[PDB]
């Protein structure tokens, strides 16, 4: 919830009508244009609207304002829900807001294109097959008697 | 088109 809000920096164009800042100071957190941001929805029980603040202004009319470009996730498309929570999709979605309306700041990046990187197999866990059980990967050593040889599996089987 | 409407 944003309660103290304060204009940081003289404003960069005024419309006579609007005049636009480049940063805003809400409770200790400073903010500026092209940070993105967090909006609790109408329904609190819906998750959180996020947006990139594209403009900042105080209005002779309105108040302290800005401009939210919103980005969705995947269960507001034809997707349907996506594996990661985290993943987010933009879209073409503004709304003039009230700035104390954002939740909180928020970070937001953007992913490049990647490769399929390393194809190499990989192991974390021990699976006990008599027992059904994963465990931590056993640590049995060997002697310098039977290093050249070494079998884990034997160590312990015996 | 607006996407919150709430007022407070
Ligand atoms: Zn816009």
């Amino acid at each position: 919830s944003k309660n103290r809000i304060s204009w940081v920096g003289d404003a960069v164009k005024t419309d006579g009508k609007k005049s636009y800042y480049k940063k805003v100071c809400i409770d200790s957190e400073t903010l500026e244009v092209g940070d993105c941001v967090s909006v609790i929805p109408d329904d609190s029980s819906k998750p959180l609207y996020l947006a990139r603040v594209t403009a900042l202004w105080e209005d002779s009319s309105n108040g302290q304002m800005f401009h939210a470009h919103w980005f969705c996730a995947g269960t507001d498309t034809v997707l349907g829900a996506t594996s990661d929570p985290l993943e987010l999709f933009l879209v073409d979605e503004c709304e003039d807001m009230q700035l104390s309306y954002i939740h909180s700041k928020v970070q937001v990046i953007y992913k490049a294109p990647s490769g399929a990187g390393s194809a190499t197999y990989f192991y974390q866990l021990w699976y006990d097959q008599d027992y059904a059980r994963f465990e931590s990967p056993p640590k049995t050593q060997p002697t310098e008697d039977n290093k050249y040889k070494f079998c884990a599996s034997c160590a312990r089987l015996a | 088109h607006r996407k919150v409407l709430r007022d407070n």
